[PDB]
DNA sequence: GTCCTAGGACTGCAATTTTAGAGAGACGCGA
DNA sequence: TCGCGTCTCTCTAAAATTGCAGTCCCGCGCGCCGTAGGAC
RNA sequence: CCGGCGCGCG
């Protein structure tokens, strides 16, 4: 990525390298050489006879019928029996490895799984004071392990030195320091301040350091805080190795490397442990600062960070794996060995070790999330998160408040604008374009290197980590700039230790000169983004990765130049494997061939995502056309040319429209929808699986007793829906029975449509009944309507409220209705400028059959660069087209347009033009709801909740003190009784409400209190509800 | 704390420190005369508003 | 740095209306904000002034100015520096809400039990409420608002005549004739002087927030008072 | 006027094993759960069916059904499986156990009615610590005082020895206890009002003579206010420790009955063995059953997950009275996008006609049986699953007159929901009016709203009499209007009453208009393009002076010779004369100006007019 | 503001109408 | 394959952990 | 022949940290994953 | 028809 974009999924790409390469080596040694107790037999790996092969089921194969995309493991192991003292050696099986697509992304059981990164606290030593009640200062000391462990030096009150483990395990320096056997004599030696150590010695404490032991003793004592005087031991020491030892003192390759830099230490990198110097020379410094001497350290620096990719999360489910694998191996050698048997190597060790704990890594890390594809966008995206969250991170609650805020060393590594919304604000993150993750799982930007004379500099792109970031004056000026003296003395805004300055050419060392240096990929789609307040970027962003698919597709006019990129590494295009020519096209394959190697590309035609958006390829290629390696053949969904396409170029005016684009409404025009503009399909999928039960297992047949025919009129002989067909709600899909009462598959409300794929498939299993399985797909051609959502990429989003005839909208000095019309006072408060600036540009280019690509940050060039382009094209449009309305001068990018309905012209000018718009996944029939009455929860017999379960609304306390204040206490009344959860009364009213008759109160409890009074008496407490007559005071027990 | 201090022991349990409301209250066998709006809503009865 | 940066780009804002008002009055930007409808003199000078100067997280001002505004475009450095801003109200929403909610939650149950449920109490008790104080020179605004739709406690004197009675609405018109004239004592009925702290009654409250006419039996004003507390919150 | 006086209360009080005996009867004896393959209700288990009531009402565990009392073989009722929601049950402990409520939660009420300190009662509970001198109403011959950690050795052999085992065990616990046992016993020969003597008494003494001198004091008065309360209600202070266990009924139970099973897993070992641990076995889980989380580290399952207790389920946000009793999920509700109409009236919604076919159902039903187009339910039924075309006019029929809710999801004040009239339009959106939007916080850029009908008259009546948006003008926060045109309505009016340029921007050069009788001859001059909407002109005037000016004298005044003068205002010109009394005003205005007061002007006698 | 002198407060109180004899 | 089957931020507050304060029974030194 | 500061504890009044308890907007939509373990 | 985890919308 030195001189180009680098791949979006390259940092998926390498890690995943990196973990077959060292990963597995690294893994699979540590698999101890298992011995029996009285060590007859020994069982051991050879762990450089370990070997990968390719997967037997292809890739489309995996996901086709929910499968896990993986690959054989094959390691060789030599069993021992020192009773015939034979060896035998066998390639046996250890397990199945996911392997990740050339996408990134990984197939567990037919679905995609994205491993994202994870941010956390470096290892290492970190210097941080907090104030007390009184304000007195405290200092404090923290080690930092390789597996989080946290080893706190702190100074008390009485400046003595506490190594506190836990909130209430406290432990003194010297009883810690004598623990693994520093002399007191040589402890007073190595600091600056002997007194200070030997002014807390109690003569109790003295005798214990005396001895190594008894140190250790105490230290345990104090550890544990255990009643009584332990004995020393070896257990007693392993039990405290594997507890503190092995958790609170290993610090690792990269931990070692802080430790020697914050501590000015000249220790060889290949010790990975905490030496016992570290302690002494921290406490050195942390006496030391106390006095002003240093600084304290930053914990939110992106230099006391690590990054952890899907090579460090597979390799360490793979020492979860092999640790299980040993425990099944005990297990299994002691057993063959109480049989006096000889155990083959193979049946020693089974497979599930190492299956199961990757089976369920994917299923249940939060790390690992389903991929989401409902656009190219959003499948490359996903890949790039960076988070807090996860084990070993900090939660919401938990997140500090310093944290979320931008700290200056994530200036080219984490993108400032793209954030998660909600209370995961600032905790997700996102890499950025020119971003690489280094070998010490530190963030590298590239930045461009200005040196003397008297240099070689082969290569000036160098890669930045952010604890060398802030010792380097960077500017992102230009050199465009001469007066009566020479250049070098020119001032240039520029970045050191964290602050901006002002400082001239000849002391700056690197230069940022890189476009989409320091945003993400959703940001870096923006054009004009230099012009939107950087508020509605984060919007933008989010709304991009909304976009439908349509149904055709076409590029922007204006776009910012990543589209292409894009489209290559989403995978969404064809990309040749191989130079050649092209011999033959349709759409269900295309024809390559090159160098006597023939082959044969099929074309996704009509698939299913995760989101229910449609998947579908067409050639860009024709027969007779050369190709060379890597270049594109066909194109896909929301994909034209090789360029991203979310949207379409609309006719479009800015203005106020009787209303009907009242605050953020749209009013669009019917040629958008007779013309199928925004039509976009959408391709829902039904299961039903087949079980066994105590009465049998389900069948699946056509005949179906209390069923008409005109249900089950779209059904073939088997029982299943007949593929294309046109089913309806309440439509049957798959007819089963249960001993036998109706279990069948009912298409849910809304769903009409055309069925387009079924799957009759059996899964084959080791019982006497293998599970069946059908999946029935149905397509939906959803034109745009009212209340569907559409947004550009500005931040500027909206409901379509109104739909006119062409007739109706009003039109330009060229008779040309437009398509939409948008409020102008959404602009002024959303300060998004740089739609305006789009829409005027995407007219232009229309008109001149231009498009336009431009980078962000037009004006390092000159002031008003945009302004310039835009005014220039909107004129060399107008006078090549001979349409002088499209360029004013009286007041440039606006015209005066007609009243469709009176054919008067508006009174003033309005701002025309011609800009991308999306629309959104956000709309009408997958949100409107309604319920009379139904189903209800089993314990608090309350209505469900959910549109899917055609549950009710909730009514929450914030509503109930709304109508209190109203003193509306019969609408309350009934919300609380017999619309929710009176069983009685929900009975009764279902029976006047049909004749009419009048509703009484309920007067009863409702199951809410019911049930609340059981729980109470489940504690031993009696909640009665008494009634006190006011004619004879005589008082009733109310049942409850 | 002026909410946890109220005439209603319903009122307060289902505010805060429910366990400790009830501890307290149903110890001393005390009485809720239902006079506020909050406590008929547990109910489902009539608000006295 | 910081403070000629930020009296330049105050100043800017300053003649910004000016500039509307004498050389283009139907100024679409102008008439969006000057006729109140969307959209305030504050965003518009991010608009076509300068966005000033941003602050780092903990609480420091950035030395170095956004001294363009969004109709130019901002520069690379200056667009990274706004971006702190944008930040802070997003996060500054998460607690905002978190926060209020439960401020809400806590406001209407300390009062949810107040009702009107009586006429009148029967106090004798009323607030004094003084036009003149020899440290101040009171701002008859405030006088004005907080005396509207009060019960008087007592009968008020213009010399011989009396010029408003006892358990008599404080309307506008009584006001502006007490500051009119010298009357130094005004005592009022109000939350404070009612005989219980589990009801209120209608006198003791006064003149309804939203029906006109004196507050009527039977209301809930307990969670009103609540609900308009935490809502602007 | 006399009040309506209605004298209804609840009462919480701590429960007598007597009460939770009449609520099983029933006695909960064995673990089981459900039959491993049948899946019936095991006999004498946690899901008993003669213990709690009948599943699949009207059968008992045999299978034989009677029409909705006992049965003879298994000994099932006949009635309605509603009572398994209700019927307790109670597991009959072995050993008296202390609610963790009353021992464990500060400050401890049982420590402080028996005047030891926390610790002491938590290591005789727990830990295996006996007491010394438990009752007093039973003679003693001993000098044991205190909780001896460290078992008596003379105790232990001699004592048992000289004194054999059956009358020795007769007069045992009378001496030395240990357990909740004894806690129990030292609890039920309390005497309250020696307590409160000794109290205040001790408090005088204090008090006649500075933290802990406080300290004590004030746990003598919370001790004599404890004590106090005991005498004048039925609780009795040996309640505090369990002697039965009640279950929860199984339909609400269908975590907790693994907590059940453990109870009777450790309760039912102890019975075999009639030993200390298995006693505390008990005990702790039945904390746990009752309260996880208070003993320091909390009992967890297999999974390293922490149990769940009735505590936590009544507690909480989450729990039982801050989720399911204080808000509640309705019927008769629905929901969907909300779009603007701007024709809308300012008392009318719009709603989807699928929205309301559901919510209105009944309502459809009855109107199509009792026209005679349907001839039960459910036919009725089945034709409004079909989208017959008469089923639409009988909905748009009984929505005439009916009322709905709207909710936006943040009430933060009671605009927060209103009640419009609904009409039925196309689509699948609520349409809503742009002048409610400021009440409800709504704009139109995905927002969705809940609707609500009410069914009884009383709710319609208030729906329609309080909730309506046109009596609800008013803010109830400082009473400000709520309703206020905003944005593009501002706007509007803005440049309509924007008057005319004046001055330097009318005229290039220093000065060194048409009369129209009425505003409609001004008003159809501007339709037929003859003036703009700020071109000025004068108005004849036939009303008095209401034009808001400056207060301000005649610019000039022509006087004639004649006795007319004509006085020139800003804004008006009048003519008055010395010989007459007439008076003519020419008002300088604009078409925008007339328009404005014309809509207010006619809206107000349109209004009259309809009435 | 009620003056910390105790007899100055009850002067005020008085002619505040607080409390009286 | 499986059919039963047993780690924030703040406030509030009582609980340990001293710190101290006097203070006394037996006493080695001592008058 | 006792008398005298006082060696070595001695027991409690009075703060001084310190470990729990409690709490932390509302209302919607969607998807995935459970339900585990061992000698057959 | 039960709870956790992850992702979203207003
Ligand atoms: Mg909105
Ligand atoms: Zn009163």
């Amino acid at each position: 990525g030195t001189s180009t974009i680098p791949g979006f999924n390259q940092i998926q790409f390498e890690g995943f390298y990196r973990f077959i390469d060292q990963g597995l080596i690294e893994e699979l040694s540590k698999f101890p050489k298992i011995e029996d107790i009285d060590h007859e037999i020994e069982f051991q790996l050879f762990v450089e006879t370990y070997q990968l092969v390719e997967p037997l089921i292809k890739e489309r194969d995996a996901v086709y019928e929910s499968l896990t995309y993986s690959s054989e493991l094959y390691v060789s192991a030599g069993l021992i029996w020192k009773t015939n003292r034979n060896m035998q050696e066998q390639r046996i099986f250890i397990g199945n490895i996911p392997l990740m697509n050339s996408l990134g992304t990984f197939i567990v059981n037919g679905i995609y799984r994205v491993v994202i990164n994870q941010i956390l606290q470096s290892p290492g030593i970190y210097y941080q004071s907090e104030l007390d009640h009184n304000g007195i200062s405290v200092y404090t000391g923290t080690i930092i392990s390789d597996w989080g462990g946290r080893l706190e030096l702190e100074i008390d009150k009485k400046a003595r030195i506490w190594a506190r483990v836990s909130r209430k395990q406290k432990i003194s320096i010297l009883v810690l320091s004598s623990a693994m056997g520093s002399n007191l004599r040589e402890i007073l030696e190595n600091v600056c301040y002997p007194e200070i150590f030997l002014s807390f010695l109690t003569d109790k404490e003295k005798k214990k350091i005396g001895s190594k032991e008894n140190a250790i003793l105490e230290f345990y004592q104090q550890f544990s805080c255990v009643g009584g005087d332990p004995i020393f031991s070896e257990s007693l020491c392993k039990e405290l190795q594997k507890k503190f030892f092995h958790q609170r003192c290993e610090l690792g390759r990269i931990g070692r490397r802080n430790i020697n830099w914050r501590l000015n230490l000249n220790i060889p990198q290949n010790n990975i442990f905490l030496l016992p110097r570290d302690i002494l020379a921290a406490a050195d410094h942390l006496i030391g600062m106390k006095f002003g001497m240093g600084t304290l350290d930053d914990m939110n620096h992106l230099k006391n960070k690590r990054i952890r990719s899907v090579a460090d999360l597979l390799q360490d489910q793979l020492g979860l794996a092999l640790a299980r694998l040993e425990n099944v191996v005990k297990g299994t050698i002691g057993g063959a060995i109480r049989h006096k048997l000889i155990p083959t190597p193979q049946n020693l060790v089974t497979s599930t070790p190492l299956t199961t704990t990757y089976e369920s890594f994917f299923g249940l890390h939060p790390l690992s999330q389903v991929l989401d594809r409902t656009n190219p966008l959003t499948q490359i995206v996903h890949g790039r998160k960076l988070s807090y969250l996860g084990p070993g991170g900090l939660t919401g609650r938990t997140a500090n408040f310093r944290i979320r805020d931008i700290h200056p060393s994530h200036y080219g590594r984490i993108c400032p604008i793209d954030t998660s919304e909600g209370i995961n604000v600032g905790l997700i993150g996102s890499l950025s374009i020119h971003a690489r993750i280094g070998d010490w799982g530190s963030l590298e930007s590239p930045f461009y290197e200005l040196v003397e004379k008297s240099k070689k500099a082969q290569i000036r792109m160098l890669f930045l980590s952010p604890s060398q970031d802030e010792y380097y004056m960077i500017a992102a000026g230009n050199s465009l700039a001469l007066n009566r003296g020479i250049q070098e003395e020119q001032v240039v805004p520029a970045r050191y230790r964290q602050e901006f300055l002002t400082i001239a050419w000849e002391e700056v060392h690197l230069r940022s000169i890189f476009p989409f240096q320091y945003f993400s990929i959703g940001a870096s789609l923006i054009p004009f983004i230099e012009h939107n307040d950087a508020n509605r970027a984060l919007m933008s962003s989010n709304m991009q990765r909304q976009a439908v698919p349509l149904s055709r597709s076409e590029k922007c006019i204006v776009g910012t130049g990543l589209e292409r990129q894009v489209a290559l590494d989403s995978g969404v295009p064809a990309i040749a494997e191989h130079e050649g020519k092209i011999l033959y096209t349709d759409t269900e394959k295309i024809i390559l061939s090159g160098n006597e190697n023939t082959l044969s590309i099929p074309l996704i035609m009509y698939q299913r995502s995760n989101k229910n958006t449609c998947m579908h390829q067409k050639p860009q290629v024709r027969r007779g056309k050369c190709i060379k390696k890597g270049q594109i053949l066909a194109d896909g969904a929301a994909t034209v040319g090789g360029e991203l396409a979310l949207g379409k170029n609309v006719l479009v005016a800015y203005m106020p429209w009787e209303g009907y684009n009242f605050e953020d409404a749209v009013l669009i025009s019917e040629c958008l929808v007779y013309g199928d503009i925004y039509t976009s399909f959408h391709i829902r999928k039904y299961e039903i699986q087949t079980h066994v039960t105590t009465q049998g297992p389900e069948r699946i047949t056509k005949e179906i007793p209390h069923l008409e025919g005109r249900l089950l009129r779209n059904l073939d002989k088997n029982g299943i829906v007949m593929l294309g067909s046109w089913v309806e709600t309440g439509d049957i899909l798959v007819g089963k029975l249960t001993p036998s009462k109706e279990t069948c598959l009912k298409l849910p409300i809304g769903g009409r449509g055309r069925v387009i794929d079924v799957r009759w498939v059996q899964k084959k299993g080791g019982s006497s009944y293998n599970p069946e399985i059908i999946r029935v797909y149905i397509s939906q051609k959803r034109e745009i309507k009212v209340g569907d959502k559409v947004a550009g990429r500005h931040g500027n989003k909206g409901i379509i409220s109104k739909i006119l005839p062409r007739q109706d909208m009003p039109y330009l000095q060229d008779g040309r209705p437009v398509d939409m019309v948008f409020n102008p006072l959404g602009v002024p408060s959303r300060m998004n400028v740089g739609q305006i600036f789009e829409c005027s540009l995407g007219l232009a280019g229309s008109l001149l059959d231009r498009h336009y690509r431009i980078a962000p940050f037009d004006e390092r060039y000159e002031q008003e660069a945009s302004r310039k382009l835009v005014f220039s094209e909107l004129y060399e449009a107008s006078k090549q087209t001979a349409n002088p309305w499209v360029f004013e001068p009286e007041y440039p990018g606006k015209s005066r347009i007609f009243d469709g309905r009176t054919g008067d012209p508006f009174e003033q000018p309005v701002i025309i033009g011609k800009p991308y718009i999306l629309k959104l996944i956000h709309q009408v029939d997958d949100k409107i709801h309604g319920r009379s009455s139904g189903h209800y929860a089993l314990v608090t017999q309350q209505p469900l909740r959910g549109r899917s379960k055609q549950g009710g609304q909730r009514v929450g306390e914030m509503e109930v003190w709304a109508l209190e204040g109203f003193g509306v206490a019969h609408i309350l009344q009934e919300m609380l009784t017999y619309k929710s959860d009176h069983i009685r009364a929900r009975q009764e009213v279902l029976g006047t409400t049909i004749i009419g008759g009048t509703i009484p109160k309920p007067e009863d409890a409702p199951e809410s209190f019911r049930l609340l009074v059981r729980e109470l008496r489940s504690l031993a407490l009696e909640l009665n509800h008494f009634l006190v007559s006011e004619k004879n005071f005589q008082i009733n027990r109310k049942e409850v | 704390r002026a909410s946890l201090n109220t005439q209603s022991f319903i009122s307060e349990a289902s505010f805060q420190e429910t366990a400790r409301v009830l501890a307290k209250a149903a110890l001393r066998g005390r009485i809720d005369w239902l006079k506020g709006l909050k406590e008929n809503v547990v109910l489902g009865g009539v608000i006295p508003a | 740095s910081i403070e000629i940066w930020y009296a330049t780009s105050e100043y800017l804002r300053q003649e910004m209306n000016p500039n509307f008002r004498m050389t283009d009055p139907f100024n679409p930007v102008h008439m969006m904000s000057f006729s109140g409808a969307r959209g305030n003199a504050s965003q518009v000078h991010q608009l076509v002034g300068m966005r000033g100067l941003m602050s780092d997280p903990q609480g420091q001002m950035i030395d170095l100015p956004i001294q363009s505004n969004l109709r130019e475009g901002l520069s690379l450095t200056e667009y990274i520096i706004s971006c702190y801003g944008a930040r802070k109200g997003v996060v500054d929403t998460a607690v905002r809400t978190s926060d209020a909610g439960y401020l809400t939650r806590r406001l209407v149950e300390v009062v949810q039990h107040i009702v009107v449920r009586r006429t009148d109490c029967g106090t004798i008790r009323g607030i004094s409420v003084s036009p003149r104080n020899k440290s101040r020179m009171m701002s008859e605004r405030i006088f004005i608002q907080t005396l509207i739709g009060r019960v008087l406690a007592d009968d008020i004197y213009i010399g011989s005549r009396c010029v408003a009675f006892r358990n008599q609405d404080l309307g506008i018109g009584l006001v502006n004739r007490f500051i009119t004239f010298g009357t130094q004592s005004i005592s009022i009925r109000t939350p404070f002087t009612c005989r219980s702290t589990s009801w209120i009654c209608r006198l003791c409250y006064g003149r309804s927030p939203t029906h006109g006419d004196l507050v009527e039996l039977g209301e809930a004003v307990g969670i009103i008072a609540g609900q308009s507390i935490g809502e602007p919150g | 006027m006399i009040d309506r006086y209605k004298h209804q209360q609840l009462r919480i009080g701590l429960v007598s094993p007597q009460q939770i005996s009449a609520w099983a009867t029933g006695e909960v004896t064995k673990p089981y759960t459900f039959h491993y393959k049948t899946n019936k209700p095991e006999k004498d288990g946690l899901f008993c069916e003669r213990i709690f009531g009948p599943i699949k009402s009207g059968i008992c565990a045999c299978g034989n059904y009677r029409v909705i009392k006992f049965c003879e073989q298994c000994g099932v009722e006949f009635v309605d499986s509603r009572i398994r929601r209700y019927q307790m049950g109670y597991i009959k402990l072995t050993c008296p156990v202390t609610h963790v409520w009353y021992l464990k939660r500060l400050p401890s009420y049982i420590a402080n009615l028996l005047d030891k300190p926390l610790k002491e009662l938590e290591g005789l509970v727990y830990c295996d610590f006996s007491f010394a001198r438990p009752i007093t109403k039973k003679p003693t011959f001993l000098r044991l005082r205190g909780s001896f950690e460290y078992e008596i050795q003379s105790w232990k052999y001699s004592i048992p020895l000289f004194f054999t085992t059956q009358g020795f065990e007769i007069f045992r616990n009378r001496e030395i206890s240990t357990g909740a046992g004894a806690i129990r016993e030292q609890l039920a020969d309390l005497d309250l009002r020696i307590i409160i003597e000794n109290s205040l008494v001790e408090w005088k003494q204090l008090g006649e003579e500075d933290r802990k001198i406080v300290r004590r004091k004030d746990f003598l008065v919370r001790r004599m206010e404890l004590a106090k309360h005991f005498i004048r209600t039925n609780i009795e202070p040996e309640w505090m420790v369990l002697c039965l266990l009640p279950v929860l009924p199984p339909e609400l139970r269908p975590d907790i009955n693994e907590l059940y099973r453990r109870v009777i897993y450790r309760n039912n070992t102890l019975t075999d063995l009639l030993v200390m641990c298995q006693e505390k076995l008990v005990q702790e889980a039945v904390d746990t059953l009752l309260d996880n989380g208070i003993r320091g580290q909390p009992m967890r399952d297999g999974h390293n997950k922490v149990y769940k207790s009735f505590s936590d389920v009544i507690e909480g946000k989450e729990g039982r009275f801050r989720e399911t009793l204080l808000g509640k999920r309705v019927d008769y509700s629905g929901r969907s996008v909300i779009v603007v109409g701007p024709s809308l009236s300012l008392h009318r919604c719009g709603l989807p006609r699928e929205i309301a076919i559901e919510l209105f159902q009944t309502f459809v039903i009855r109107g199509l049986i009792r026209q005679h187009l349907a001839s039960n339910i459910g036919v009725a039924k089945s034709q409004i699953r079909e989208k017959k075309p008469i089923v639409w006019e009988i909905l748009q029929e009984v929505m005439q007159g009916h009322p709905v809710l709207l909710n936006r999801a943040p009430t933060l004040h009671r605009l927060g929901i209103q009640s419009f009239q609904p009409i039925l339009v196309e689509g699948r959106t609520i349409c809503l009016h742009p002048l409610v939007c400021k009440g409800f916080n709504a704009d139109f850029d995905g927002d969705q709203m809940a609707v609500h009908v009410p069914l009884s008259l009383e709710a319609q009546a208030e729906a329609r009499l309080l909730m309506f948006s046109h009596m609800n003008l008013l803010s109830p926060a400082i009473g400000d209007p709520i309703s206020v045109p905003t944005q593009d309505m501002l706007i509007g009016l803005y440049v309509l009453t924007s008057g005319t340029r004046r001055g330097i921007c009318a005229n290039r050069y220093n000065p060194c208009e048409p009369f129209f009788c009425n505003s409609y001859d001004a008003i159809g001059a501007y339709r037929q393009k003859r003036i703009n909407l700020d071109s000025p002109l004068w108005l004849r005037w036939q009303l008095d002076q209401r034009v808001i000016a400056s207060k301000e004298v005649p610019i000039e005044v022509h006087y004639e010779s004649f006795g007319n003068y004509h006085e020139i205002y800003a804004h008006y010109l009048i003519v008055r004369s010395v010989k007459k009394e007439t008076l003519y005003i020419y008002i300088r205005t604009t078409v925008g100006h007339i328009s404005f007061y014309r809509e207010i002007e006619e809206a107000i006698q349109g209004f009259s007019q309809a009435c | 503001w009620f003056p910390e002198e105790p007899f100055e407060a009850f002067k005020e109180m008085r002619e505040r109408k607080v409390f009286d004899v």
